[PDB]
């Protein structure tokens, strides 16, 4: 798996969690 | 007493000395003196070759119309004489420089250059100018070996275009000599005035001349001899080749009684047939004059108080130590184990026609008589691989070419007749080797 | 010319060979052999001519073999190889230089056509038995052949018959009577005379004896003389020019023993070897080489023959 | 200069450092021997007396021994001593002259012409001259590093002439040789060795310094640079198989280092825990990212709660760049319990039979850092033959585990930081061991429990289960390295010529294959055509390229017929 | 076209790496499909500049490693001309080089393999020279069996870098001077000497020799002399013998017979016949 | 003369005849010598010492200057000169010069004499069987370099070799040959036998067993155990130094029986005897390879046994080891790994460095081991290539046809 797309999934995932 | 010492002294002296006199060959001498004659006294230019089997005194020769044409002054002062030898004045330039000093004209040339090996020889000539050189060149076919053959060329060029008096007085035992030379050489060259040394063929002419190396002379002959040859040492600085170190008979004195006895019993040796026949052996086989005055050199030098008188015996003798053969002795001078694997080999050999062998089946032959042997008994491989070794160093295995040692092959470097005469003479054969090269 | 015997010996194997659909012949070079067989082979008016002295390697006779059958070039295994997958008569000429190398050329080389017709030449008559066929013996020209051709050149009665005889008796080999009777027409056309006298065969005697190798021969002791004769007997025997030193001195040793002269042991034989090779009679290597050491010889027959026994 | 170059310099400078200290250790006893042999010579013939040093096939790794052994004999004060190479003694003038030439700048190095005059005659001379009536003798030493590469010929007469001239000169002359002296009697013969009396020394072979090597060096818990086990096993590999050569190995290993830390400033932190943070504090974005790409490091922003940690993690530097000195101490902490782990767990896997899982120390980290221990059967057979010895065997075999990691620990883990924290860890569960060994059929396998849970199974871990980032001081990418060190050329070219992986050429190399020895060249032109004046050309060119690259040869076995070497 | 295009922009943008791995000691090595000529040039074009750098173009069979030592010791070095000995000349490269540190010289091998490279002392000599650190090597491989000339020490001297690098062009240069027979030579004639049989050998020898002994005058070699030559040395049984072997030699185009007496002349300069001898040695 | 035969007779017993001849030669420097001589004999007939000591006496007795020298150490000419001329001219050096032969027999010839002061030169060669590997003039000027420098001066030549493999391509010069040949029996056992009380009084320096030594030891009992020695050596080796050094220390261990309080005494020493036998000619005082490298080592060796087409089945001993083309080997050795690793550069490498250490060595073509195709040979076996297969547990013996 890339790291920029992972670092993008985190950060919707951080998204996710601040919601 | 003192006398046979002295007789000793004399006759070894003569024998290894002596370098002017010679004895017969009439007219090569009168030839060779003519030219000469012809080079000095008139002052031409004229090239020589003398060819002859190696032995015989051609050199002998030379040295000796020398001997006879320098002491007469007129042609003492003008010419000079240049020894050169191809053994020794090899690449040409070792040569000049050597014609340069023995011309006395190593001063007059010191620091000087010279474009080539002409325009130095011109110079060398043209501080002569009046006089006359004569060349002699030992080994010419060495001398023809030389690249270009400048130094044969220029020589040779001066002869032909008869500039300055020189004589080039050529000496080998080559036949093909003249083949040897390039068409500019030959062409410079006196074809057809080759002079071949006939040597004594005859027998008596070698009997009498072992009658003469061994006899005594009149006392008178010695005086006019040593009187000749102080003449000879006498001109120029006394550097001649064959003036230096002569036999010099002034030094010696014999009584009438001794002389006399002693030439006498020398013929009455000479008058025996065994003798003789040792001499006909010798003529027969190298029929060289170096060879007899070897003979005699050794039989002069066993005389001792002991046996004082020399006797046919003694040339019997010093004649079977000459007919023996060397290879036999040290075979017999061999060990027991390294004739065993002569032996085998032999029978390798033998079996196989010459077949090249291996020391594998030389050890598998040696270690089967080993086996059953008495003796050679608990002596295994280390030892027979040094015996082999031994063998090869000596060169009575000779090799036929990194292999390995053990399976490296050999060719054999022995006769048959030598091996079973090596049996018959070695002393103490155990018996078994003996049967072990008897047959089977 | 005087041979025709066996003339009619080869063209009758080969026609016979020919309509039918190995023979060997033998002699010293003084017989004209080759001239002889290639005549009957140019009577007949496949053939190819191979020569052991044409071929660099023994190896590489396949190859020629292989070009005069099937053009162009091969190497000599690929060769081997299609003739061993095999009218056709071959002439093999020197053939003992190719026997006295390998070996394999010339025993396969016989063993091909007892399976085509292969003539071999050969100087010696003995090879084969050094490692089935039909034989033939070149023998010299005899007494009278030679008269008759000395007479055939001058051109039983009278005085060219007589000078004839002399001329074939002391010339031994038809080659040196021929010679004789060149330089002794030579002398006699400028000696302004018609016919050749006995003199003019007695001064072209005297000047081939003159000559310096001869005289050379005849200055050398008799050890040396035997030494050369012995060179001379091995080459015959051997049939290849180049000698060892062993051969020699077994011969050395047998024609000792015939004249009674006790040889000496090898190294006063590989003195005399070395001291003939320095003045060039003979040629020789060193002697380090004993027995092994290889024997070339600078003479001739001829000068020898007028050395020793004229 | 860059960081991670400065820590690369550093490493492999402490590292050379080392394996040369213990390559000095290693031949100070020999050189010793040696250099007293010499003098036992000055001291007190016709013969030369010689020294026979059995380094077998590893020729360039033994001539700094020769070299010690110069400067040792030139301190000593005792001896000269000139070395001839075999390539500098093709003729017999060429040796002699060398030799001469070799002792006289020597001399001229310890006292601080030409070779075209350098005689025997001159030499002994010059030692007349320089010094006869010392009064105690020099000696004369000549070094022959090579010899098998020396012609037999040439050595021998070098030998004659050396025992000629004894006496009058003191020789002495050592043989570097390869194989046993089985090719010193069978390269010389017995009348040249009846000349040479000599005394056979041995060095120990490079299997031993390699074992030896890798277990003082390559495992030192000093360096926090470590070799995964497929590169460890590689190494090892390559010199086992092929070249015994500690040089190659070295190399192999430099080069590894150097690819590892020439993977950007990152890297840099790779140090003892102190120069670590400076770095940290210079490290920049670019150093962050290239950490936050590497695996290990996705677990653990995976294992973690509070997703505003996650974001500062991921986003922020500054808060990154303040979990490091744990991380980094956590990675270190552990490696260093992983050596201290495999200094005990050696001891109990190595003495037993079969040796399944391990017998030395390098076996066992391999084993340990490709798999995890517990999986694999080995150490379950392990365990089930543990289980069998029993009474005071078993008892001393843990005794001396546990007496050696306590040495190991007092030893070699006390100078080091970081190393009370790894003692306070190891330290009482030894003794908890210790107990539970004192304590002792039940209570054996209660032993051989607790050692498995608290040594094998936390500190022994895989290398899929360590740390986070336990990259930077771990070095894997053993494929790349390995293409470069190796270097198998032909693969290359075959699959290179069979598909390009990016073309006559190919097809000539297709028929060439399909052809099967030998080639006719007109059909192969006419198959060329088949599939494909100028085409000639380009078929002629091709062949050529072939017969360039040593596919096919130019044969005369056949009329126009190439004869391919290939298989 | 564009991809051989793209894989030598990749292979430039291997390069300030292979400065870094040359730095430590290590040589770099590059056994591509294609020629990498273009590459290494391109390689010393751009990277190297600077001063002080040699090239060697292992394809041109005039070459000698005797003139190379001889250049890197002219110049560079400024000590002279190279001693005869190739060793004696790398002991004094050794020394000088150990003697002036921090100049570095690149010297960069096109086709490592020979010949004339072939021969085992050039890679002896190349081993010695690339194990001093001064110095850094940048060979490139082509033939199958390099490998097969380098023993353990060479191997070792030659720390090598392999690098895949495999271009698809020719190979143009390179098998230009490759000759075959779909289509005189100093290269050849080695090799088609080399599969002659002793003898023949030895005559070319004796032959040869006597040219060498005689290259000025500007006017070898009579047949006679030959023929005496060999015969004198056992090597020939007969004139047609030697003929014969001539004609051999004639074929193979080696030597040439000019007929006016028969001349033996061998059309080739003496250098490389000199040169020839040399290596005969 | 005699004063130089009784002075060396007693240093070489049984070498009076010897002694005799070579003293009739050379003895006397006011009569002439003979230009050349040349004695052959085995080594260790004592040939070089007796030169030697020759040469000294007539030095110092007489007005002559020796010249001693070895042709082992003359790799070109100028060192001969330079030898023998400065040994020749004495104090005289680092200032003679000798460019060739020429200068050398000048400079000998410019040496020079006087008639009254009877001066003699005299070069002894040792082990002159080089000579004829050497320029190929030396030997013939040498032969003649009386007449060459007009000088009473004579060359000695020693060799193992008879005269007959001397003899040049051209005019070699005549020379006296002489002969020495290894003792008899009794004569060696003599030789042995006289250095009884030396050896006695040795021992008897070397408290009880002194004693008991000092009691029983005399000339019988020497030369008993000389008796015993030559039975067991004397079949295999004439060489007597040889026998002196193998008879002293195994007269040693023959001595130490008796000494402890002990005929026959042949067992313990007949053991060591037999052992010092094979252990003649040589002073006194498990090969690691890697995996691929021993593969290729013993596929070599099975390349070297079974040879040409057993390879299909597969894949005279006395005579040799056969050759291999590379292809072959790697062949051979891909066939017989059975574990088929690709080849790398290291692997041809260690072929190559196997080919080095002489292990394996090759026969034909070393340069055209590329283009094709070199022939090596394999060296080692079988006991070795027999090891290698326990070693790594492969059985070669399954694969020797035999
Ligand atoms: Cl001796
Ligand atoms: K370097």
């Amino acid at each position: 798996e890339d790291y920029e797309i992972w670092k993008a999934r985190m950060l919707a995932k951080a998204q996710a969690k601040l919601k | 007493d003192r006398e046979l010492v002295s007789i000793r002294r004399f006759l070894k002296e003569r024998l290894q000395r002596d370098y002017t006199t010679l004895r017969g060959y009439a007219k090569e001498r009168s030839n060779v003196r003519l030219l000469l004659q012809r080079t000095a006294e008139m002052g031409e230019s004229n090239s020589l070759l003398l060819l002859g089997p190696r032995g015989s005194g051609k050199t002998t020769l030379i040295n000796s119309v020398l001997a006879d044409l320098l002491p007469n002054k007129s042609f003492g002062e003008n010419t000079l004489i240049v020894h050169l030898d191809g053994n020794l004045h090899t690449d040409d330039r070792v040569a000049l420089k050597s014609i340069t000093v023995q011309m006395q004209l190593e001063n007059a040339a010191d620091g000087k250059v010279f474009g080539s090996f002409a325009e130095n020889l011109a110079f060398l000539l043209q501080c002569l100018k009046s006089k006359s050189v004569i060349f002699i060149l030992e080994e010419f076919d060495l001398f023809c070996a030389h690249h270009n053959q400048t130094l044969l060329y220029n020589l040779f060029d001066v002869s032909q275009s008869a500039q300055a008096p020189i004589c080039v007085l050529g000496v080998t035992c080559r036949l093909d000599v003249i083949e040897l030379l390039e068409k500019r050489v030959k062409s410079r060259f006196s074809h057809r005035q080759v002079f071949l040394f006939p040597s004594l063929r005859r027998f008596e002419d070698y009997v009498d001349l072992c009658r003469d190396l061994l006899s005594l002379p009149t006392g008178n002959s010695l005086l006019l001899a040593a009187e000749k040859i102080y003449n000879l040492q006498n001109i120029q600085s006394g550097a001649l080749y064959f003036s230096r170190n002569h036999f010099d008979p002034g030094e010696y004195g014999f009584s009438p009684r001794l002389r006399d006895a002693w030439n006498k019993q020398i013929c009455k040796v000479l008058a025996t047939q065994q003798a003789r026949s040792t001499l006909q052996a010798l003529h027969d086989f190298d029929i060289s004059e170096a060879y007899l005055k070897n003979f005699l050199f050794r039989l002069v030098a066993h005389l001792r108080p002991q046996s004082p008188h020399i006797t046919a015996e003694k040339m019997a003798a010093v004649g079977s130590q000459f007919e023996g053969d060397d290879k036999i002795e040290l075979l017999c001078g061999l060990s027991v184990l390294e004739l065993c694997l002569i032996i085998a080999i032999k029978h390798h050999s033998q079996i196989y026609d010459r077949d090249s062998f291996n020391f594998e089946i030389i050890y598998a032959r040696f270690s089967k008589f080993a086996k059953v042997s008495t003796t050679m008994q608990a002596v295994e491989r280390s030892i027979v691989l040094k015996a082999f070794e031994h063998l090869r160093i000596a060169e009575l295995i000779m090799p036929l070419t990194k292999v390995q040692k053990e399976f490296e092959m050999h060719k054999l470097a022995l006769t048959y007749s030598q091996i079973h005469h090596c049996m018959q003479r070695y002393q103490a054969l155990p018996t078994e080797v003996a049967q072990w090269a008897q047959s089977s | 010319p005087c041979r025709e015997r066996e003339f009619e010996n080869i063209y009758a194997f080969l026609e016979g060979k020919i309509q039918d659909q190995c023979m060997y012949v033998s002699g010293v070079p003084g017989t004209g052999k080759t001239a002889t067989v290639t005549g009957v082979i140019r009577t007949l008016q496949e053939y190819l001519e191979i020569n052991g002295m044409r071929l660099t390697e023994p190896r590489q006779a396949y190859v020629q073999i292989y070009k005069q059958l099937t053009g162009k070039t091969v190497s000599w295994e690929q060769a081997h190889a299609l003739l061993e997958k095999r009218t056709t008569v071959l002439l093999v000429d020197e053939l003992d230089i190719l026997c006295n190398r390998r070996q394999d050329v010339v025993y396969n080389l016989l063993d091909w056509p007892t399976k085509l017709v292969v003539v071999t030449i050969a100087n010696t008559m003995d090879l084969p038995e050094r490692l089935g066929l039909t034989r033939l013996t070149f023998q010299p020209y005899s007494h009278k052949q030679l008269q008759e051709i000395v007479t055939a050149r001058l051109g039983k009665g009278e005085a060219v018959q007589l000078v004839a005889r002399k001329v074939a008796a002391v010339s031994g080999d038809a080659r040196r009577a021929l010679d004789i009777c060149r330089r002794a027409t030579e002398i006699a056309d400028t000696a302004a005379v018609k016919c050749v006298t006995m003199l003019h065969v007695q001064q072209a005697l005297a000047e081939m004896i003159a000559s310096a190798k001869v005289q050379a021969i005849r200055n050398c002791s008799r050890m040396e003389q035997i030494f050369l004769q012995a060179i001379a007997a091995e080459v015959t025997r051997t049939g290849v020019e180049e000698t060892t030193f062993m051969g020699v001195y077994q011969q050395v040793e047998t024609i000792a023993a015939f004249m009674g002269v006790t040889f000496p042991p090898p190294g006063r034989a590989l003195r005399l070897c070395s001291k003939l090779g320095a003045e060039r009679l003979i040629i020789s290597e060193h002697s380090r080489n004993d027995l092994f050491q290889k024997i070339l010889l600078n003479v001739s027959a001829d000068d020898i023959h007028y050395a020793l026994r004229v | 200069m860059q960081p991670f170059y400065e820590e690369y310099r550093k490493a492999w400078n402490q590292i050379n450092d080392h394996i040369a200290d213990l390559q000095h250790r290693s031949y100070a006893r020999t050189l010793e021997q040696l250099v007293d042999f010499v003098v036992g010579q000055a001291e007190r013939d016709e013969v030369l007396p010689t020294a026979a040093l059995l380094t077998g096939i590893n020729q360039p790794d033994h001539l700094s021994q020769f070299t010690a052994l110069t400067q040792r004999l030139h301190a000593q004060r005792a001896a000269m001593v000139c070395v001839l190479q075999s390539r500098d003694c093709a003729t017999l003038k060429a040796a002699v002259e060398t030799l001469v030439f070799g002792l006289v700048e020597d001399n001229a190095e310890v006292e601080q012409l030409r070779r075209s005059q350098c005689t025997m005659k001159q030499l002994k001379s010059w030692y007349t001259n320089n010094f006869d009536s010392e009064q105690k003798r020099r000696q004369l030493v000549v070094i022959l590093p090579d010899f098998e590469c020396f012609n037999a010929s040439v050595l021998q007469d070098l030998i004659l002439i050396l025992s000629a001239h004894c006496g009058s000169l003191p020789f002495v002359l050592v043989l570097g040789v390869a194989t046993a002296m089985t090719a010193v009697h069978g390269t010389l013969p017995y009348h040249v060795s009846s000349k040479i009396r000599l005394r056979v020394f041995q060095t120990q072979a490079a299997p031993t310094g390699l074992n030896e090597v890798l277990d003082k060096v390559l495992l030192s818990p000093k360096y926090a640079f470590h070799l995964s086990g497929k590169t460890f096993k590689f190494l090892t590999h390559i010199f086992l198989y092929y070249d015994f050569s500690i040089h190659g190995f070295i190399q192999g290993f430099k080069y590894c280092l150097m690819e590892h830390f020439f993977g950007g400033n990152a890297f840099a932190l790779c140090t003892d825990y102190s120069k670590a943070l400076g770095r940290i504090k210079q490290l920049t974005h670019e150093d962050m990212e290239t950490i936050r790409r590497l695996p290990s490091f996705r677990p653990y922003v995976e294992q973690i709660n509070d997703c505003k940690r996650i974001i500062a993690v991921l986003t922020d530097d500054d808060y990154l760049k303040k979990k490091l000195p744990q991380l980094l101490r956590d990675c270190l902490l552990h490696f260093l319990l992983f050596r201290c782990s495999l200094e005990f767990l050696t001891e109990l896997v190595g003495d037993l039979p079969r040796c399944p899982l391990g017998k030395l120390r390098r076996e066992l980290y391999v084993n340990c850092l490709n798999r995890a221990i517990i999986s694999t059967p080995e150490y379950k057979e392990c365990l089930q033959m543990l289980s069998f010895l029993s009474k005071d065997e078993f008892v001393a075999k843990v005794n001396r585990a546990l007496e050696r990691t306590e040495q190991f620990l007092v030893e070699e883990i006390a100078p080091l930081e970081l190393g009370e924290a790894c003692t306070a860890v190891l330290r009482p569960k030894l003794e908890a061991i210790r107990l539970a060994v004192d304590e002792v059929g039940r209570a054996l396998q209660k032993t051989l429990q607790l050692i498995e849970t608290q040594i094998v199974q936390d500190h022994l871990r895989a290398l899929q289960d360590a740390p986070p980032i336990h990259e930077l001081f771990v070095f894997s990418d053993i494929a790349t390295v390995r293409r470069n060190i190796i270097g198998a050329p032909r693969a290359a070219l075959h699959t290179a010529l069979n598909n390009p992986h990016f073309p006559d050429l190919s097809v000539v190399y297709k028929l060439h294959l399909e052809c099967g020895r030998m080639i006719n060249l007109f059909d192969w032109l006419q198959a060329f055509r088949s599939v494909v004046p100028q085409i000639q050309a380009r078929f002629t060119r091709a062949v050529a390229e072939l017969q360039f690259l040593g596919y096919i040869k130019m044969s005369k076995r056949k009329t126009d017929h190439a004869t391919r070497l290939t298989w | 076209e564009g991809s051989i295009n793209a894989i030598m922009e990749e292979y430039r943008s291997y390069f300030p790496k292979w400065m870094c791995i040359l730095n430590e000691g290590f040589n770099i090595l590059l056994y591509g499909l294609g020629s990498k000529h273009q590459l290494l040039q391109s390689f010393h074009r751009e990277v190297l500049h600077k001063q002080t750098v040699l090239v060697v173009n292992g394809f041109f069979p005039s070459l000698t490693i005797k003139d190379m030592l001889d250049s890197i010791t002219s110049d560079i070095l400024d000590a002279g001309i190279s001693p005869a000995n190739p060793h004696e000349a790398v002991d004094m490269i050794e020394e000088e080089f150990a003697l002036i540190p921090e100049t570095h010289l690149f010297l960069i091998v096109h086709n490592l393999d020979g010949a004339m490279l072939r021969n085992v002392k050039a890679q002896a000599i190349l081993s010695r020279l690339a194990r001093i650190p001064n110095i850094h090597l940048l060979a490139s491989i082509d033939h199958i069996n390099t490998p097969l000339l380098w023993d353990q020490g060479k191997l070792c001297s030659f720390n090598f870098s392999w690098w895949d690098c495999t271009t698809m062009l020719p190979y143009t240069n390179e098998t230009a001077f490759e000759n075959s027979l779909l289509v005189l030579a100093l290269s050849s004639m080695r090799s088609v000497f080399s599969s002659l049989t002793t003898n023949s050998r030895g005559i070319y020898m004796l032959i040869v020799k006597y040219q060498l002994k005689n290259k000025g005058n500007a006017t070898g070699m009579p047949f006679r002399d030959l023929y005496s030559s060999c015969r004198e040395a056992f090597l020939v049984s007969s004139d047609l013998a030697l003929r014969a072997q001539l004609t051999e030699f004639l074929d193979h185009k080696l030597v040439k017979s000019k007929r006016s007496s028969e001349q033996l002349t061998i059309p080739i300069d003496g250098a490389l016949l000199q040169q020839f001898l040399e290596e005969q040695e | 003369m005699e004063a130089i035969c009784s002075s060396l007779e007693p240093l070489f017993p049984c070498r009076e005849a010897a002694i005799e001849t070579l003293g009739e030669l050379i003895g006397d420097s006011s009569e002439t010598y003979p230009s050349a001589i040349y004695l052959f004999g085995h080594s260790g007939t004592g040939k070089t010492a007796l030169t030697r000591a020759f040469l000294k006496e007539c030095g110092k007795r007489q007005n002559v200057r020796t010249a001693h020298l070895n042709a082992i150490e003359c790799y070109t000419t100028k060192i001969m000169l330079e030898i023998l001329l400065d040994s020749l001219a004495p104090d005289q050096g680092d200032a003679l010069k000798v460019d060739n032969m020429l200068d050398f027999v000048e400079q000998l010839r410019r040496q020079a004499a006087t008639r009254v002061e009877d001066q003699g030169f005299l070069i002894a060669v040792d082990n002159a069987e080089r000579l004829r590997d050497m320029d190929a003039n030396v030997l013939p000027v040498l032969l003649r370099l009386q007449e060459l420098t007009n000088l009473n001066l004579c060359v000695i030549l020693l060799s193992q070799l008879p005269f007959e493999k001397f003899y040049n391509k051209t005019g070699l010069s005549e020379i006296v040959c002489l002969h020495l040949a290894q003792y008899n029996k009794a004569e060696t056992q003599r030789i042995l036998g006289s250095d009884f009380q030396q050896v006695r009084n040795q021992l008897l320096e070397q408290k009880k067993r002194l004693e008991i030594c000092q009691e029983a030891v005399t000339e019988d009992f020497y030369n008993n155990y000389l008796n015993l020695f030559l039975s067991v050596f004397y079949k295999a080796c004439r060489d007597v130094p040889e026998l002196q050094l193998t008879a002293r220390k195994c007269l040693s261990t023959y001595l130490e029986p008796v000494l402890d309080g002990t005929s026959r005494l042949w067992r313990h020493i007949a053991g060591p005897l037999r052992s010092a036998l094979t252990q003649i000619y040589m002073r006194i005082e498990s090969l690691e390879l890697p995996y691929y490298a021993k593969f290729l080592l013993i596929a070599a060796f099975l390349a070297s046994h079974n040879a040409a087409k057993q390879d299909k089945r597969l894949f005279s001993t006395t005579l040799g080891p056969k050759s291999f083309s590379i292809d072959r080997l790697l062949a051979i050795f891909y066939a017989i790994l059975e574990e088929k690793v690709g080849l790398t550069c290291n692997l041809l490498s260690q072929i190559s460095t196997l080919v080095h250490l002489n292990l394996l060595s090759f026969v034909s073509g070393e340069q055209n081991i590329m283009e094709g195709s070199a022939r090596l040979q394999c060296t080692i076996g079988l006991e070795f290539v027999l090891q290698i297969g326990k070693v790594v547990g492969f059985n070669v013996r399954q694969y020797l046809c035999d």
